[PDB]
């Protein structure tokens, strides 16, 4: 597992 | 999106005043859209709904009027599928294996040549929910040989949710609207702001549908990958689902199965006010804090606010204190329509002094090895009002720069729980390169854009109706915007358009309130009723809206007959 | 007999007025359609997963909202997964007698103005003779009803749903 | 990219005339600039390198004139490895493990919220080119336990492509052009046509660097992922890279090993004309077809041409048999200057009054079970003079409509060969229902973009400058203009704006010929010199462009010192 | 031994560089190509040298449209340090007749003065003339440039693909 | 190998 490949995704409803 | 709830001792009146102020889509089948609902001794509710939604999410009926912000809450969690050796398709629990029941479908797809063909393929379902596909999050969490991952929305089994809106709309007080919320828990993904007629106390709450973890549970159940990704999704259950003890718990008052309890969801009520921007639960009120709830709610005070956020609550204390320059010091239904909309900047009023002291003596620079005359950008954003009003002139020129500045020691006074509305500030003076690397930056986009550094607000930021701009006021969260008009377009590409699909912005707004004649309402639909250019109700709301003129929306039957554009019809159909 | 008094007040606000739950459904319905039909039209191609069929599978939704903009063939395959028969049948099966009538009536007041837009006028000149502007049943309605109640979970992941496969 | 190269015999005169017109970028480092260059008895050239590019690409001397449009070609190629079992980074090769090579490779990242961090990772060559992740592709094809990709480009190795340029740039006749271009086979991915004064015949060829493969090797070496995978790279050699017999081969006139050899690579000498649209070598030459060669370099006679294509040899045709509405029968330069902006629709010149006897008669229609109005879209097209020109009506229309219809079964007379450019014909009589499908589309579209149906083109087509919207005209290459103006933009958004970033379009423009006192050379470079929206030399170009008058660009001293805009001045500094 | 080039301007702006040598010859080249499109070619510039995500982000897609379509940042930037390596410049270079050399040395040194001239002033470019990404550059960097131009045809258009190619 | 999940990339230059 590498931290570096994490893509984060949006998680704010309507942003 | 805001509210603010405030409460007989902030109104100085009999009744409460209620600000809902969604910020939504302006196009598309969520956007919101406004009407009356009048049925023979079940309902009278006006408010707003998405389209092709029946009952009203947001608004009021004769004796509650109520809001929604969307919630800090997850409403989800990860289930770490450990797989059957051979049978990639089933998952072990408790040491025996479980098929994953399949569905094959089939989607008919249009082809860039005319022709219609089918695509199809099998996907796939756990106990937890569907199966899904997270090597977008990272390369290692792809399904594989030996391992797979499910997710679960507890509002998958979530049916209560249009029977709690019906039941609002017919709600006959704010104690009634307390019970139907506590009853029912099912609030999908939204905070609550209520106030009733003659109740002094206005109600916050985030009570709904929302998983249901034990600390113990998370200490024993976050796997290796769940301990991994954990931070790029804070307060998700990322549980193993292989063990039986991980799946959510169930309370003695729990509505739900895998929700959490009614009494363990927190909820607050003052006299005051109640607000609530997009945070956590916590600070509801401001002088009142919450504390001591399921860590899936969302900081209780571990995190700094937004700057939206701390511009809310400083709206709300400086009313009520009665030095925000508006008239005596309570929340009146005609004071609050002014305030939400005076566009005030959080980090100008706040951080810009320092920043223009710091950075613009000298103002001539060297920036990356280049000359940089920086003279006028420092004189038109000292002579700025630090408000995003129609003839605020600079306004956009702060919004190039502060959305750029880096924000890694930026503040040097960190955040503090006791001071959470000025906490962090400070503006750090060795952060004066980048800033003036943010500030060069900004000079050229608004150079590029072909409008002035001290252009006024109203001809960058627009709504096009009819062939006419209406200049609009208003700005985005991160510059500490209460008031929210905030564009997806490039500052390049013709300014602040607001006629495209923008961010989430002022869309259905309302101030109500309950004088002794009988529930009084104040509106605004911003993109207006109409998604056809050709119906007069496209673009004559937004013009309203332009213009900062509330619109009196009639409620009784006198003043739906009363009204000056009054026009009634007939529809009849068999079934 | 569904039955509904519209009621139009300044900047076009509706305020229905009917006698029984499923004639406020008809009123309701046939505004919101005579108001935003091919927003609305587009959007039932949404919650059915009927969207490649009219507009490509590799063409993005028109619109933003609370699922994003993934490409229709993903959409489509998240919505039939997700909003199953099953999920909708599990949805109807909990409500209360007068909310199944008033969808019944927005349904076919929502149908109402179709047949009227597909017959003339000059309203909604951008769809008004487009395929997929079309009835849709009460069922549809209460997909796209389902549908709003996942914006917090699901909606954010329909790509990644439409798109877990085995090795 | 369109270019034509006409003969002594086609023009009457004792030189040739060259037309050369890429369809390319208008905004980024692949966008030409006009420039000459005069290095003191050694070369003096002019015409247009991309942003970069220290020598002239596509332009003229006193000697020659050359154009290039993108090849059929193929240029790469994929290699299959079979991987050794635990290892895999290693492939085997006839039975030998061979190490792929690794690089291990750091880049910074500038993180959204300021800083800047490392990223690494290992990525690896073997003998045939850079691995290549093919999931994309299929999922089916991942870099797996057994299975690896590479990719082979021929240009990789090909470091002879800037000496060919510079060679030409010197060149002192058709001949020694023709020399340079067998000499160095360089070319990377274009077809070249050259003009030469006092040469009878115009130049074309396909000559440049091509991957070299025998239909031998092609169904042997082809891998079952090479089959399963071939019709989404037509023509690409997926060869497997386990046996040297599958190499690419090397030609006894090779120039590059594992390239095409001189003698078998397609080209041609006319003294009536040659020219290319993009289609392959075939029809270099309408009366005199090119067969035999490769077939990496694309279909010969079995393939349809594009509709530009056909658009493009109509042209030529017509002009020389004086049947084009120009004066005379011979292709001088001032009358290809006109020809070539003319903006003639093929589609609607062969189709459009087929389509229309066919689905207007009547013209109020049911389509989709709704009532559609087609009088005025009807009578529109009736009117319009089947042109993409400023002042043409309806032309917008056309686009909308004509990209719409299905190609499935549209047309009753297929391909013939023998008739290349009147082949596929015939509006199939059943396709009615399709054709008002698509009709009733496209004036919805124009309906909500705004523009009346018969909007003259110049409104609806344009660049702006100086705030000022310049009209255009031409069109895209679907439709069967050859004259090419393409926007990106939806009609809806605001019309087929020109602003943005195009779809390959008219970008450097010449027509270069050679009179008696040297040779002379009208230009345009389309979107302007500089892209600096300050610069005088941002939009006067363009402004040229949309009224049609091709810059006699200066060639000699005195006609660059004599020049009304001349300016000088000299750079210096040590080396 | 200088660098010494005359640059005539006609209409449209149409720059006509006069020189006595090869290398004076790129060095008025490179500099009216600076002079009229600076911004967009130092952009390039991070592109071609796979610099990209330390300016621009990693995240973010190629500014401008080209020959290498708008990959992410980062998968553009491995991309180019991957195939247009040092050795694969070196090799380039190797190839090269004595004169091109020298026009490629001066092209990078006519670019370069306008960076220094941009950099000390002026109304032109302000849309990125104080960026850092505005920077002198290499005769390396331009035969970076010249070999990116080749790949057009195979390697550019698989580039995210390159550039994420790797083992289980 | 599935032929239906397959996507076609960019291949004419330009």
């Amino acid at each position: 597992f590498e931290p570096g490949r994490t893509r984060a995704p949006s998680l704010q409803v309507g942003g | 999106s805001n509210m603010y709830g405030f409460g007989t001792a902030a109104t100085g009146e009999g009744s409460g005043v209620l600000f809902g102020n969604p910020h939504w889509y302006w196009k598309g089948p969520d956007r919101f859209y406004q009407a009356q609902l009048t049925i023979d001794g079940e309902a009278n509710v006006s408010g707003v709904s998405f389209l092709g939604l029946p009952v009203i999410q947001i608004g009021f009926n004769d004796s509650v009027a109520w809001s929604h912000t969307v919630s800090t809450a997850r409403r989800f969690g990860f289930f770490q599928l450990s797989l059957v050796q051979g049978e990639p398709t089933s998952y072990l629990r408790d040491g025996v294996p479980v098929k994953m029941k399949p569905a094959t479908i089939t989607v008919p797809s249009r082809n860039a040549d005319g022709s219609v063909s089918d695509v199809t393929r099998t996907l796939y379902h756990s106990e937890f929910g569907p199966l899904v596909n997270l090597a977008g999050l990272n390369p290692a969490l792809a399904w594989s040989q030996g391992t797979a991952f499910a997710i679960r929305d507890i509002n998958g089994e979530n049916f209560r949710t249009l029977r709690t809106w019906m039941r609002w709309n017919q709600a006959k007080s704010l104690d009634e609207f307390i019970a139907i919320q506590k009853e029912e828990a099912s609030i999908p993904w939204v905070n609550t702001v209520a106030v009733g007629r003659g109740s002094a106390k206005a109600w916050y709450a985030d009570i709904g549908a929302v998983p249901n973890v034990s600390p113990a549970q998370t200490a024993a159940c976050t796997t290796p990958f769940g301990m991994a990704v954990g931070q790029a999704l804070p307060n998700v259950p990322f549980f193993d689902g292989s063990r039986s003890e991980c799946d959510w718990l169930t309370d003695a008052d729990s509505v739900q199965k895998g929700a959490v309890g009614v009494s363990r969801m927190p909820s607050l009520q003052r006299d005051d006010y109640v607000g609530n921007m997009n945070d956590s639960y916590w600070l509801a009120n401001v002088h009142a804090p919450l504390t001591g709830y399921p860590a899936i709610f969302g900081p209780a005070g571990t995190s700094a606010q937004t700057l939206r956020t701390r511009m809310g609550h400083t709206m709300a204390l400086e009313r009520l204190a009665g030095t925000d320059g508006y008239a005596g010091n309570k929340a009146t239904s005609a004071v609050v329509r002014e305030m939400v909309l005076g566009s005030r900047v959080f980090s100008a009023e706040r951080f810009k002094d320092e920043v223009l002291d710091l950075i613009c003596t000298p103002a001539q620079w060297t920036v990356n090895g280049a000359a940089v005359d920086a003279a006028q950008a420092c004189a038109v954003l000292a002579a700025w009002d630090n408000r995003g009003r129609k003839d605020s002139r600079g306004s956009h020129l702060w919004d190039e720069f502060w959305s750029r500045v880096p924000t890694a020691s930026l503040f040097t006074v960190p955040f503090s729980a006791a001071d959470p509305l000025n906490t962090p500030r400070g503006i750090n003076a060795a952060a004066a390169d980048a800033l003036r690397q943010a500030m060069a930056t900004a000079i050229a986009r608004v150079g590029q854009s072909g409008y002035a550094l001290d252009a006024p607000r109203g001809e960058v930021l627009y709504a096009t109706r009819g062939g006419t701009r209406l200049p609009l006021y208003g700005g985005c969260g991160a510059m500490g915007y209460f008031t929210i008009t905030c564009s997806e377009n490039d500052i390049t590409q013709g300014g602040y358009s607001m006629d495209g699909q923008p961010n989430a912005s002022n869309s259905y707004m309302q101030v109500v309130s309950f004088p002794a004649s009988g529930v009084q309402a104040h509106t605004f639909l911003t993109f207006s009723l109409s998604d056809d250019p050709a119906s007069p109700h496209h673009g004559d709301y937004t013009k309203a809206y332009s213009a900062g003129q509330w619109l009196r929306v009639p409620f009784t039957e006198a003043e739906i007959t009363g009204n000056a554009d009054y026009r009634t019809a007939t529809v009849k159909e068999l079934e | 007999t569904y039955s509904a008094e519209i009621r139009r007040t300044t900047m076009g606000v509706p305020h229905i007025k009917a006698g029984n739950w499923g004639s406020a459904g008809y009123g309701f319905g046939y505004v919101q359609a005579q108001d935003n039909l091919c927003t609305m039209a587009d959007s039932f191609l949404t919650y059915r997963g009927e969207r490649s069929r009219h507009l490509g599978g590799s063409a993005q939704l028109v619109y933003n909202s609370t699922l994003g903009r993934p490409r229709n063939i993903d959409s489509d395959f998240f919505h039939r997964h997700v909003i199953s028969d099953e999920a909708v049948d599990r949805t109807m099966a909990a409500q209360p007698a007068k909310l199944l009538q008033m969808v019944e009536g927005f349904a076919a007041g929502y149908n109402r103005y179709v047949r009227e837009a597909k017959a003339g006028g000059s309203a909604h000149a951008a769809c008004r003779s487009e395929a997929w502007v079309q009835p849709i049943t009460a069922r549809d309605v209460w997909r796209r009803i389902y549908a709003a109640n996942l914006a917090g979970g699901y909606s954010n992941f329909a790509e990644a749903i439409a798109n877990a496969q085995p090795p």
